[PDB]
RNA sequence: GAAGCCAGAGGAAACUCUGGUGGAGGCUCGCAGCGGUUCUGACGUGCAAAUCGAUCGUCAAAUCUGAGCAUGGGGGCGAAA
RNA sequence: UCGUGCCCCGUGUGGCGAAAGGGAAGCCGGUUAAUAUUCCGGCACCUGGAUGUGGGUUUUGCGCGGCAACGCAACUGAACGCGGAGACGACGGCGGGGGCCCCGGGCAGAGUUCUCUUUUCUUCUUAACGGUCUAUCACCCUGGAAACAGUUUGUCUGGAGAU
RNA sequence: AGGGAAGUCGGCAAAAUAGAUCCGUAACUUCGGGAAAAGGAUUGGCUCUAAGGGUUGGGCACGUGCGUGCGGUUAACAACCAACUUAGAACUGGUACGGACAGGGGGAAUCUGACUGUCUAAUUAAAACAUAGCAUUGCG
RNA sequence: UUUUUUUACUUAUUCAAUGAAGCGGGGCUGGACUUGCGUCCAACUUCUGGAGUUAAGGUCC
């Protein structure tokens, strides 16, 4: 078929660094160090970091793309937003 | 055609000193008896290089640094503002006002000649091809010469298809019937 | 496309600007920065004992 | 005057004509003199400059083309670029 | 071995357009036709591209010039009294 | 058979003559194509609401042609009928 | 970490519009009543992804060789830039290659045969994809050309380095 | 058949010419043309002759098929291979020889539009239109 | 207080340019004239078809 462009699936697609991540929750950094803490998020390394984001350094952070989908229903973001 | 034939934007560097360009592609251009220059600049903003289009004048040559500014030296191919010059420099591409890119002088073989200064508000009384003379504000820039590719105009046609393949490029009414050989439908010189 | 279904060496010339540039334009870079840059290095020279000059007839 | 001086040198001294052996003579160090014409590129140009510089060698810029350096040095050929090693009885090098 | 006496280049448009047109035209016909010396390698090799470009076969530079010559006498003069103009400006 | 080029013979040279080379031109004979001059032509409720035959113009370009697209009636388009 | 912020960048703006323009990649043999570069067999290719093995590189951390043109299975390369390809008229003659046409010999088959005809005719093929050795232009090295030379059908090339 | 435009408003139509080789070609001219001007000689078959090409290949002294140092331009010679043109000659059939096919009639002038080109699809293709050239007007 | 004239201004309105990038007024430095210190005028790149971009650095923490 359609011949498939480069960077669009495989790890490029199952993991995010902590900068995607925090953007796709529409969190500030305090709030999504604590909430990964209490939701049991781990840290993550792919073989090959470059295939995830070029600009990625040694001490980029990752994270599986599914687990920030899975945070994006918890209701304590709700709770957040109603404190601040 | 690719890109208008202008100067460059009016800017700190043209308006206080000067800056250098390259000539880098001397190219011809349908429907103008005028070739072009593709210039290269510096941006003094950012690290990318911007490419501009003038209007050629006689002796320019790929390869050639050409200065545009007001401390520009008076050299063929240099862009400065009249006030620069002196009085009987002829120039190209001459500005109306100052930053209109260029509007007097265009085509082949022609040029603005610079007449006189008036210091005390700043104007320059130039002569242009047509012979009509004209007040510009100082400020307005020029390049100095003779726009390239005279004598155009005096080989003879010859045929119709040479006509032809002149007016097809430009878009000018070619061929042309006449009023009178029309009905009076047509035109008022119709019958 | 084919360039992307073979390896780097096939593709350039071991040589600095090696499948950009040729060999003569290279070497004529190479001559030219060297000139130009020492020619600055002269102008800043002779620019700096004008100065002094300068400074000197002014003191 | 300096035609005159270059036809006494072809007559009597040795001399070098082209970029590659005015080169090859201010690499051996025993250019006593060097020509360059007036068209030759400013590249080149700052080149032999370069080289006569290191070399301690003179170098005159003749204000004709390399046809006319060519024609003062009697050949039917053009020359950008010439290189005197042996004055013979002219007195080109005392300027 | 002269093959005409006097229409020259002009022999290619047989009786057509008149003599005096045939006349005018075979000027701008052999000075735009016409090998050039460069004026910056020196070689024999300037031939015409396009209306006002001229460009060298051996040292690839493209010129800005004339319609039908290299150089056009106005911008010759042009040269001279510039260069007195810069002279009187700079001195 | 145009410029350009080679050789030979002259000419102080510029040039002249001779033999070649070369392959220009809205040049020319002419096939296809495009067009449509002529014929007491065929046909005339036709094969055809414009066709058929012979003859003719043009044939390297102001040549022929497809598709896509633009111009719409107080209009358009028109080498102008 | 004054935790609920800060930094960098500038170019704009979306869509439709070509079964003849641009464009990633498939060939041969066989097969049906009717499809076939689509089915079947054999032999390939492109695009994208993941992750191993071998091999390579590295203790002189990111290969080595060649004067050079450059070569070799590898041989790091973000931002921001430069360049190339895509990517380009018409006509003329010249040279190379495939296919077709033509000639000769040979095996096999067919026809002619009153006479003649060692005869006339037919089959004799080799794909994509790869390996390997070569192929005009051009470029590099040596060296320095008039008694000018090289050279195309077509007069261009050479101290800016020819032969 | 014979005559050869006597026919007819009018040579309408038909006939005649036609390829190629050679000889030769006026006025006029914008010097390019006119020009295939005009007007002539010839052409089959067979058997020969002549001319026009390609490739390969040189002797010593040493080291050992290459390297040198020499020596020579009669290879102007041999061997092998190959195709189509051109010219010349004899012989020979004839009512025909570009044997079908294919294929300009030519010339003297006048008017007219410069030329190539374009239009009234379905009655007019032209001195009409366009064209290059020339002239005028408006516009900084 | 009003009517005409010209003669300045800018805030409506109008034109143009730019990636809305350096406008206006001072300060610093240099040069001139002046008066015995006010003006105006200048800062910065010109032998070469190279390169210029991720702030080097100083100084307080
Ligand atoms: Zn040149």
């Amino acid at each position: 078929g359609k011949a498939k462009k480069k960077g669009k699936s495989g790890a490029a697609r199952n993991y995010m660094t902590r900068t995607q991540a925090v953007k796709k929750l529409q969190l500030s950094l305090p709030d999504f160090r604590k909430l990964c803490i209490w939701k049991g998020i781990y840290p993550r390394e792919p073989r090959d970091r470059r295939k995830v984001n070029k600009s990625a350094t040694a001490s980029t952070t990752f994270y599986y793309t599914k687990d920030i989908q899975y945070l994006l229903h918890e209701p304590l973001l709700q709770k957040f937003r109603e404190q601040k | 055609r690719k890109a208008p034939a202008k100067f460059r934007p009016l800017d700190y560097a043209e308006r206080h000193g000067y800056i250098r360009g390259i000539v880098k592609e001397i190219i011809h251009d349908p429907g103008r008896g005028a070739p072009l220059a593709r210039v290269v600049f510096r941006s003094p903003y950012k690290y990318k290089q911007i490419t501009e289009t003038f209007i050629a004048n006689e002796g320019m040559y790929t390869g050639q640094f050409i200065y545009a500014g007001k401390n520009a030296a008076l050299t063929v191919g240099n862009i400065l503002p009249l006030s620069s010059v002196p009085e009987g420099t002829v120039v190209s591409n001459v500005e109306e006002k100052p930053g209109d890119r260029g509007a007097l002088g265009r085509t082949s073989g022609n040029y603005v000649t610079v007449v006189g200064h008036n210091p005390d508000e700043g104007k320059t009384r130039i002569k242009l091809p047509s012979g009509a003379k004209k007040v510009v504000p100082s400020s307005s820039r020029g390049m100095i010469g003779i726009v390239a590719g005279g004598g155009r105009t005096d080989k003879p046609l010859l045929k119709a298809s040479r006509a032809k393949h002149k007016f097809a490029v430009k878009r000018n009414r070619w061929p042309k019937t006449r009023g009178v050989a029309m009905n009076p439908v047509d035109h008022p010189h119709g019958g | 496309r084919e360039y992307a279904t073979i390896s780097k060496p096939k593709k350039t010339v071991q040589r600095a600007y090696g499948g950009s540039r040729c060999g003569n334009c290279v070497r004529d870079r190479i001559i030219r920065a060297f000139l130009i840059e020492e020619q600055k290095i002269v102008k800043k020279v002779l620019k700096e004992q004008s100065q002094a000059e300068k400074k000197a007839s002014k003191k | 005057s300096i035609g005159a001086k270059l036809a006494l040198v072809i007559k009597s001294g040795k001399v070098v004509l082209g970029y590659r052996s005015t080169l090859k003579a201010l690499r051996s160090g025993k250019a006593k003199l060097i020509l360059i014409a007036a068209n030759t590129p400013p590249l080149r140009k700052s080149e032999l400059e370069y080289y006569s510089m290191m070399s301690k060698t003179p170098v005159h810029h003749y204000s004709g083309t390399n046809i006319e350096l060519g024609t003062a040095c009697g050949k039917l050929f053009r020359c950008s670029t010439m290189a005197i090693l042996d004055a013979g009885d002219s007195d080109i090098l005392a300027d | 071995s002269k093959r005409t006496k006097k229409v020259g280049i002009s022999g290619k448009y047989g009786t057509r357009y008149g003599a005096s047109l045939r006349k005018l035209v075979k000027k701008q016909e052999v000075t735009q036709h016409a090998r050039y010396t460069c004026t910056f390698c020196g070689k024999n090799s300037v031939r015409r591209t396009a209306v006002g470009i001229w460009s060298c076969k051996s040292c690839k530079k493209t010129m800005a010039g004339g319609a039908y010559t290299v150089s056009t006498p106005a911008a010759a003069a042009m040269r001279s009294t510039l260069r007195r103009l810069r002279e009187i400006t700079e001195a």
